[PDB]
């Protein structure tokens, strides 16, 4: 099974800061990587699919990029509603393995 | 059922490998920027998403084109300069015994000789100071190049400093650049971009060490066309530079001798004060750390439990045997014996000092019959440079011994051009395309 | 980043890549060093004129997406439009069908003249 | 609007059995793949199982292979997960999600978990 | 020049009208005092600032017409 | 033998030679010696562009056979189509008519602009 590694494990950022989260894979998965967010007591919400395509309705501040075995999620303008646990998932082959999660909280 | 009909598309994004002629782009010197196009203040690059290309640094025509252009520029620069044909005369030389140390004994020769003047009737007796490497005994001596060819004196107004040069492709072609770090110059690069022109490259001419080069962004990199074969050189690129300070402390003096109508020969009149060897200094701890990183990286390809030896150069010409370069127009050849001398086994402020010898008669490229005379520079000379790479050669390599010995290499200058254009390639577009479609004309 | 522009659509599908032909179309035209630059410019002009002539001979002059009368032979390719225009890139298709290029060109060239002759005959009446 | 509601969770002893139901509405159930995901307390997400549109293709992770069974009823637009020989590691929040087909900017089609349920709590303790 | 003309769809034409409408912001003068009360040099001098935008609009408009023509011929 | 090909139809009649214009059209485009080759290529490109401009000015752009609105004056030639298109060669016709060349060119040039103006007027409504 393809294992997903996230970095950093946790981070504290203030409003308006730029947040960058890196996700790595053992094997190539083309660009089939999806970035989700989870708030406390709520189910995950899709933000990025295809490693560069923004889901409809999501604010434009969220962006994704990368290639090979390295993908990056970028939040340009952190807002009070964007704090939570971010996950990167690979959906190229079953099983679809999630990352260990990056927790972004208020500094 | 399909009822598909042929359709022609113009502008399809398809490219093929090709070779063409690139041209200048730049922001008195040997590397003529006068006939080189101004560079755009805001260069443009377009990252290609989900495009993986094939790269191979050892089959690049850009290196050959750069070598040919550099040789052509060097030949062109020397055309309007004085030819030292009358200088081939019988010299009468003696040893210099005026305030010299125990290591510079016999290095300098005080010579006297007759020479022509502006009038073709009169002659003048003059004297000069020459280096032991430039005069060969025939008390009578002669210039080494007299029995091979007569070369021109480098004009004193042009500067040998390297200027960055950008290479640009013509219309209808494109330059692809690999942005994938840890790429070793051969294989599939998944991260690609299109660039109108190549980044600034300094045509620095040096051997046994890459000076004022580019540094790896991740860690020490090792490249080789065929690492198993010993006959192929190994290019090592550092992730951090090492400062080296090279100086000639002699206080030289220049004098002009009129050898003809509007023709002057520049000679070293006399040295003021003490005489001592020029030398280079390199940090010891930084060099040890760099060698530790290099051996750590080398252990990946040549076994984990092997013994790694650094030793002296095998031999050959002075250009290949010693670290040859120039500083402020003065041509240095340094003895890099204290650096590559150690053994590694799997498990404060002192500086290494390299003595150097100065030369004036220069054959830069691997050519016979075309030398060059460097006029002397007035005053002491000093310079500082960054070491950012090495050229190494494996010794032997048979299975009998488990110890790998690497020695300094060099000679061919194409490698110096191959360490910068390893992440670039040239392609040509093929706009026309044919497909099926449901139309009907 | 400048992800979109000139060759930015190289990695996209043929359907998506067909929307931006103009960006590739525009750039096709635009002492010792001057000689090399002049030679390169001459070669580029010759290539552009060759491409324009080849387009013109087939009757698709002044058009970027021009369909024609020659039908598609199933022998050259068997894949349907479902797995081509949105499940393939232009580079892959060109690599696959690089062998069968000239025959289609000849068919187009011989088809254009018949249409011209028929148009002249119709206008004669 | 796509709506998914989970039910059937609660407290169970080790070695017991439990059924989780997910009622779905607002889309074509027969033409969408269904996913069962679990989140253990203090850990990340994990995809427990997947079932295809026709219900003939089912896959599970190694941790639950041979114990968890996923089924679907297209007529009722319902999804079901039978769990047997439950262990302490199985405790957590179980979500039923839909794998919806989406088009990337380059023009390629894949499937992502674009819609999730509220989740249901299952506690495997003595 | 020939490529620029051809890209807009006016290939092989000296007086070719197009589909992009005229924006009043660029110029407010009417045809009454333009086509018989002005010279070409004066008009070019007046409107030399706003050149590229109409070129881009023509370029983006031509491709839509081509796509529509292909779609109609598909039926 | 390669009797048919490129200029093989020189000795044939004008009617028979009118079926092979494309073979002639294709080939019109394609250290001391390199200078001569470059000069020749420059001249060839200039000639091709001149021919293309002359064709385009008359409104027959991108066409090999394009009949127009200018009527034929009987003063220039009196022979009828019966003894021309199948009883004469192109070289003979060019030799006979080579004196009367520029007037028809000017007539075509002045006729095209009137058609353009009329089309603009019609589209104005
Ligand atoms: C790697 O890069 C480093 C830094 O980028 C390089 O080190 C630099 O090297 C340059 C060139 O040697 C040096 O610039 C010289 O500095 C001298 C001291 O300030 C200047 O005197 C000298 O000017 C003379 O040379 C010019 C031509 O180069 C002339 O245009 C100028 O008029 C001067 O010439 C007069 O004086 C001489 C001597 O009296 C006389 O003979 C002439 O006739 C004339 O009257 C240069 O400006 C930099 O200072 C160096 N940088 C540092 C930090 O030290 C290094 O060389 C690079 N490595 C390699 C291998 O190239
Ligand atoms: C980036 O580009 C690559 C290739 O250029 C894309 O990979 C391609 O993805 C498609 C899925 O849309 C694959 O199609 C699949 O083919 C298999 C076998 O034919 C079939 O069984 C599937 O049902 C599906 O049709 C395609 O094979 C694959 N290409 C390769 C070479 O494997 C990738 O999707 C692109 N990135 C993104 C984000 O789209
Ligand atoms: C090199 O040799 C010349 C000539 O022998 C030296 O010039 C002489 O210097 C002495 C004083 O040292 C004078 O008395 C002579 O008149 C000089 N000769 C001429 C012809 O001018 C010169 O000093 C020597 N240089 C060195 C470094 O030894
Ligand atoms: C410069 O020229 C003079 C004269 O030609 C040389 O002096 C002669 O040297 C030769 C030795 O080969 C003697 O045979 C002559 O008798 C000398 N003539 C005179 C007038 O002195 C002088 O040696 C030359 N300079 C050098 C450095 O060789
Ligand atoms: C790298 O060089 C080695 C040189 O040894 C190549 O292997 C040799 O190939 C020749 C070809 O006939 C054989 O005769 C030798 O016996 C081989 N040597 C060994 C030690 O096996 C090797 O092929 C080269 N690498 C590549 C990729 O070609
Ligand atoms: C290179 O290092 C040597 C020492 O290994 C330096 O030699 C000293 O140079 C200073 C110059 O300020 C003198 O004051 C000392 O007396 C010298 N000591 C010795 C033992 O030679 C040398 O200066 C260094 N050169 C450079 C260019 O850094
Ligand atoms: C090469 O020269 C540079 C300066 O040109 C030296 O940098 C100096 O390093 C000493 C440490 O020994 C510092 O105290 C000085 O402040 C530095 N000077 C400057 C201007 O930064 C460098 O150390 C020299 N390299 C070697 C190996 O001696
Ligand atoms: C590297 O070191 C070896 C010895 O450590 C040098 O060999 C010397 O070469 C000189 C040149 O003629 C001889 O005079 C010595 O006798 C040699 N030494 C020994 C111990 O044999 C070698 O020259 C050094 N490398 C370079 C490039 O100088
Ligand atoms: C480069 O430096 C090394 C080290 O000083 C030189 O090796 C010495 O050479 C001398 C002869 O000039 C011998 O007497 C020493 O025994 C040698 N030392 C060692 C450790 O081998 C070497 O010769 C120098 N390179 C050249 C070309 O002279
Ligand atoms: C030697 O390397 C150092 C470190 O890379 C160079 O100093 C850098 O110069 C660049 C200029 O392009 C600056 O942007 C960096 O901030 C500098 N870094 C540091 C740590 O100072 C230095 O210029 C190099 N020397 C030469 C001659 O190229
Ligand atoms: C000059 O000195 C060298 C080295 O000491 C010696 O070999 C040579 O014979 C000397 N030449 C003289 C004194 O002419
Ligand atoms: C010139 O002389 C040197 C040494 O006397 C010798 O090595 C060289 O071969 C000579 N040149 C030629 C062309 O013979
Ligand atoms: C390193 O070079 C070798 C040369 O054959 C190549 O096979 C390998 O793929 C390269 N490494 C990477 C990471 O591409
Ligand atoms: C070299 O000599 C000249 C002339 O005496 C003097 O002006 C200069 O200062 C000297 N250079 C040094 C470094 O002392
Ligand atoms: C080379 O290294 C050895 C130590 O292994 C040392 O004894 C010797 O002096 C070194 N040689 C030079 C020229 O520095």
């Amino acid at each position: 099974d393809i294992q997903m590694t996230q970095s950093p494990s946790s981070l504290s950022a203030s409003v308006g800061d730029r947040v960058t989260i890196t996700c790595q894979t053992s094997q190539p998965v083309n660009l089939w990587v999806a970035w989700y967010q989870q708030k406390p007591g709520k189910a995950p919400n899709l933000l990025i699919f295809g490693a560069s395509t923004l889901q409809s309705g999501v604010p434009s501040r969220f962006s994704g990029s990368g290639a090979g075995t390295e993908f990056i999620l970028t939040i340009s303008n952190l807002q009070p509603e964007d704090f939570g646990t971010y996950f990167c998932q690979q959906h190229h082959n079953f099983p679809w393995t999630f990352g260990q999660g990056t927790k972004v909280d208020v500094k | 059922a399909e009822n598909l009909w042929v359709t022609v598309y113009y502008g399809v994004p398809v490219w093929k490998d090709a070779e063409t002629t690139l041209f200048c782009a730049s922001d008195h010197n040997v590397w003529a920027t006068h006939a080189c196009v101004p560079t755009d203040p805001n260069p443009q690059e377009i990252h290609l998403e989900n495009v993986t290309e094939e790269f191979n640094m050892w089959k690049n025509n850009m290196v050959e084109q750069m070598h040919t252009d550099i040789i052509s520029l060097w030949d062109q620069s020397l055309k309007p300069c004085v030819k030292l044909t009358p200088l081939c005369v019988t010299l009468q030389c003696t040893n210099v015994t005026n305030n010299i140390t125990d290591d510079m004994r016999g290095e300098l020769k005080n010579c006297s000789f007759n020479m022509t003047t502006e009038l073709r009737d009169k002659k003048q007796k003059v004297y000069s100071l020459f280096y032991r490497l430039d005069v060969v005994q025939i008390k009578e001596y002669r210039l080494i190049n007299c029995n091979t060819s007569a070369c021109t004196q480098a004009c004193p107004k042009v500067s040998f400093e390297p200027i960055p040069i950008h290479y640009c492709a013509p219309a209808g072609f494109a330059i692809l650049k690999c942005k994938d770090k840890k790429f070793n110059g051969t294989g599939p690069c998944p991260s690609v971009s299109t660039v109108q022109c190549t980044h600034g490259i300094k045509p620095v001419v040096s051997t046994q060490l890459l000076l004022n080069g580019s540094l790896a962004e991740e860690e020490v990199m090792i490249r080789s066309e065929n690492i198993t074969n010993n006959a192929k050189n190994i290019l090592v690129q550092f992730n951090t530079p090492v400062q080296i300070n090279c100086t000639r402390p002699n206080n030289n003096t220049r004098k002009s001798i009129r050898i003809g109508p509007g023709q002057a020969f520049y000679a070293t009149g006399d040295i003021i004060g003490d005489i001592r060897q020029a030398h280079c200094n390199v940090s010891k701890a930084t060099w040890n750390e760099t060698l530790g990183k290099v051996v750590k990286q080398l252990r990946k390809h040549f076994g984990n439990n092997t013994i790694i030896r650094f030793a002296n150069s095998s031999g050959g010409d002075l250009e290949v045997t010693t670290h040859s370069f120039n500083c402020g127009g003065e041509f240095f050849y340094c003895n890099t014996s204290g650096l590559f001398n150690s053994t590694w086994i799997s498990n404060s402020n002192d500086s290494i000092t390299l003595p150097c010898r100065i030369k004036q008669i220069i054959n830069m490229w691997q050519r016979i019959g075309q030398c060059m005379y460097a006029p002397p520079i007035q005053g002491v000379i000093r310079c500082v440079s960054n070491i950012t790479g090495l050229i190494l050669t494996r010794d032997g390599g048979s299975t009998n011994s488990t110890t790998e010995t690497f020695r300094p290499g060099g000679g061919d200058m194409r490698d110096n051009w191959r360490s910068e254009l390893y992440k670039y390639k040239v392609v040509k577009i093929e706009p026309l395309g044919v497909a099926p479609t449901r139309c009907k004309r | 980043a400048v992800f979109l522009g000139f060759l930015g659509a190289a990695g996209s599908t043929m359907g998506a890549a067909s929307m931006t032909l103009t960006v590739q179309a525009r750039n096709l035209l635009s002492t010792v060093w001057g000689i090399k630059q002049l030679q390169a410019r001459v070669l580029a002009v010759e290539r552009y004129l060759r491409d324009q002539q080849l387009l013109g001979i087939w009757g698709c002059s002044g058009k970027l997406i021009c369909c024609t009368n020659v039908p598609w032979n199933s022998s050259w390719s068997n894949r349907n439009l479902s797995e081509i225009w949105d499940n393939m890139t232009w580079l892959q298709w060109d690599k696959e069908i690089s062998n069968y290029t000239q025959i289609i060109y000849g068919l187009l060239e011989e088809s254009q003249n018949q249409q011209e002759k028929n148009e002249q005959d119709l206008l004669a009446l | 609007e796509v709506h998914l509601a989970e039910s059937g969770g609660g407290l169970v002893q080790p070695g017991g059995s439990l059924r989780l139901s997910c009622a779905a509405s607002g889309f074509m159930f027969s033409a969408s793949e269904m996913h069962w995901v679990r989140q253990t307390p203090g850990k990340g997400l994990e995809s427990v199982s997947v079932i295809g549109g026709s219900g003939t293709s089912t896959q599970y992770v190694d941790s639950v292979k041979g114990r968890f069974t996923v089924s679907r009823d297209n007529a009722k637009n319902a999804l079901s997960l039978q769990m047997d020989s439950l262990r302490a590691e199985d405790t957590g929040v179980y979500y039923c999600a839909r794998g919806g087909e989406v088009r990337s900017r380059g023009g390629w089609k894949n499937r992502v978990l674009d819609s999730w349920g509220q989740g249901v709590q299952v506690i495997v303790s003595p």
